[PDB]
């Protein structure tokens, strides 16, 4: 997914998973910004250790 | 044959605009590889796109450079080595590396020259009759006569990689038919768009790459399974974690239902 | 999470929308809703079927 | 290789045949039917053809070659009489037959051009 | 990492080069991109089929 995709280079790069952040990067993309989709995933992904879900998996 | 230029300030005005014309140039090693082998590494490139000449008339990239505004000077050292060429070409650097270094032709090693990779010579009959077994011996080669032809006993390193392989050492392998190299034009170098490629980069991994971008794309759909974002590829996992969870708690449990 | 476990939970009694199940349940653990996260399950839950992708388990 | 000179339409010369040994890596006069039926032509200046053995198989490597090739064209069988000025006999040959000689060439020669390929049979021509 | 999950992101949106998008995403992410990491990752690209890759998944 675009969302998902700009929240690991964000994490990878060392920055914040915010609107601003995620609007920036979808943005340069070309993807036209939608408020709900970003707000959910910030939303989502708020309380998590990006670091401990991204390892197992089936 | 006679004196008449040979030319001087004239080929390297040949050779100035050839930089200029193409926008990627390499910095590559002839010095290994047969002339049917180059020749014919040529016939490939020469369709697409060409190579030209030097000496020191090669090193003045920085005539070249000084027409533009591209380096001098600002290279990190020179790369020269020798036996060095330019390939001026359209081709972009990726491709060039794969055409060149992918295929090359097989040959001899040479006497004085320092080994590429390990060096080994076989156990068996070389077929040949009763002689200078010695010579064999010599190089640290083991050999004895059985069954009155000329025999190594065992499979062994002559020379490794890193060390030179001596006159004597390069003359026998040679009579043994054993050669084993790779030819064509080493890569020392690339230019393109101001900005300097050496060759560690020039070998392009790339299963590596497929590792992880396979890895990306996991934690791409780790995040998407758990986390509950639902375009098209995540849903139907996302859907089963608050299944796994409830199944899941009654395997642990005492309660039956 | 909260909402995977809502609609699952409502799906045993057999029925589902945005307010009038998946905003009450969520309200009656007590938690404000993110209305995002509520349509992005909702529209993800279109014309599938529930019970379909329950049947393997993973 | 280890070469040897003929003739057109020689067999079984003792002094050019005997010493240098019968290809075949025995019995000549396999070799010396397998020279000689190819060999085409009346034997005018000597060739080379040059030796490869093989197990029981000789081969040769001829080339009176692409002036030969000149020859068929033209339909004329010297060489340039008077060296690079104008030769004796007329033999003009076409810019649609030396592209055509070229083209055949193109397999043997290395060229990279069709258009190098011309110059090279040409500067062959002239001279 | 940044150039991973940059170009995967691209894809998702269903396009990429070397100076029209990745660099255009990376320097959103406000991060200066490395030439040689951009042209690795684009000259390793080439051929490639992005879809199959991911169909397994490793």
């Amino acid at each position: 997914s675009a969302l998902s995709y700009a929240a690991l280079i964000l994490a990878d790069s060392e920055i914040e998973i915010s609107s601003e952040k995620l609007l920036t990067l979808t943005n340069a993309a070309n993807v036209p910004d939608e408020n709900i989709w970003a707000d959910i995933f910030a939303k989502a992904l708020d309380g998590q250790n990006l670091k401990d879900l991204l390892v197992n998996f089936s | 044959m006679g004196g008449i230029r040979e030319k001087k300030a004239e080929y390297f005005a040949k050779l100035r605009e050839y930089l200029e014309e193409y926008k990627s140039l390499f910095v590559v090693g002839v010095d290994n590889v047969s002339s049917q082998q180059m020749h014919e590494v040529r016939k490939e490139l020469r369709g697409r796109a060409v190579v030209l000449m030097g000496k020191n008339t090669m090193v003045r990239r920085a005539i070249r450079g000084f027409l533009s505004d591209l380096p001098d000077f600002e290279k990190l050292l020179p790369f020269v080595k020798g036996n060095v060429g330019f390939v001026f070409t359209n081709e972009p650097l990726t491709e060039i590396k794969n055409v060149i270094v992918s295929n090359r032709v097989a040959a001899p090693a040479r006497a004085g020259a320092v080994a590429p990779e390990d060096i080994w010579v076989r156990a068996v009959n070389t077929g040949m009759e009763p002689g200078k077994t010695s010579f064999f011996q010599a190089l640290g080669v083991p050999t004895k006569i059985a069954r009155g032809t000329i025999e190594i006993v065992s499979d062994v390193k002559v020379v490794d990689a890193g060390n030179k392989v001596g006159q004597s050492e390069a003359s026998l392998l040679n009579l043994l038919n054993i050669s084993p190299f790779t030819f064509g034009l080493t890569v020392v170098q690339v230019y393109d768009n101001g900005q300097v490629f050496p060759s560690s980069i020039l070998d392009i991994t790339d299963e590596e790459l497929v590792s992880h971008f396979v890895s990306a794309v996991s934690t791409i759909a780790s995040i998407s399974l758990a986390i509950g974002y639902p375009t098209l590829p995540s849903v139907g996992h996302t859907l089963i974690n608050n299944y796994k969870d409830l199944l899941a708690v009654a395997i642990a449990a005492s309660y039956h239902y | 999470m909260k909402y995977l476990a809502a609609y699952l939970l409502l799906n045993a009694a057999g029925n589902t929308p945005d307010a009038t199940k998946i905003k009450a349940i969520l309200e009656s653990v007590g938690i404000e809703i993110e209305d995002e996260k509520v349509s992005s399950v909702l529209s993800a839950l279109e014309g599938k079927s529930v019970d379909e992708l329950i049947t393997e388990g993973n | 290789y280890l070469y040897l000179r003929a003739v057109g339409g020689e067999v079984g010369a003792s002094a050019a045949l005997a010493p240098k040994i019968g290809p075949l890596g025995l019995s000549p006069k396999k070799v010396g039917e397998d020279i000689a039926k190819a060999t085409k032509e009346f034997k005018g200046i000597k060739v080379t053809v040059q030796l490869k053995i093989q197990n029981r198989q000789a081969a040769a490597s001829v080339v009176p070659s692409a002036s030969s090739l000149v020859i068929t064209a033209l339909k004329e069988p010297p060489r340039d009489r008077k060296k690079d000025k104008n030769v004796k006999h007329s033999g003009n040959i076409q810019l649609d037959e030396i592209i055509e000689i070229a083209r055949q060439m193109r397999d043997k020669s290395f060229g990279r051009t069709l258009a190098s390929v011309t110059k090279e049979i040409l500067g062959t021509a002239q001279s």
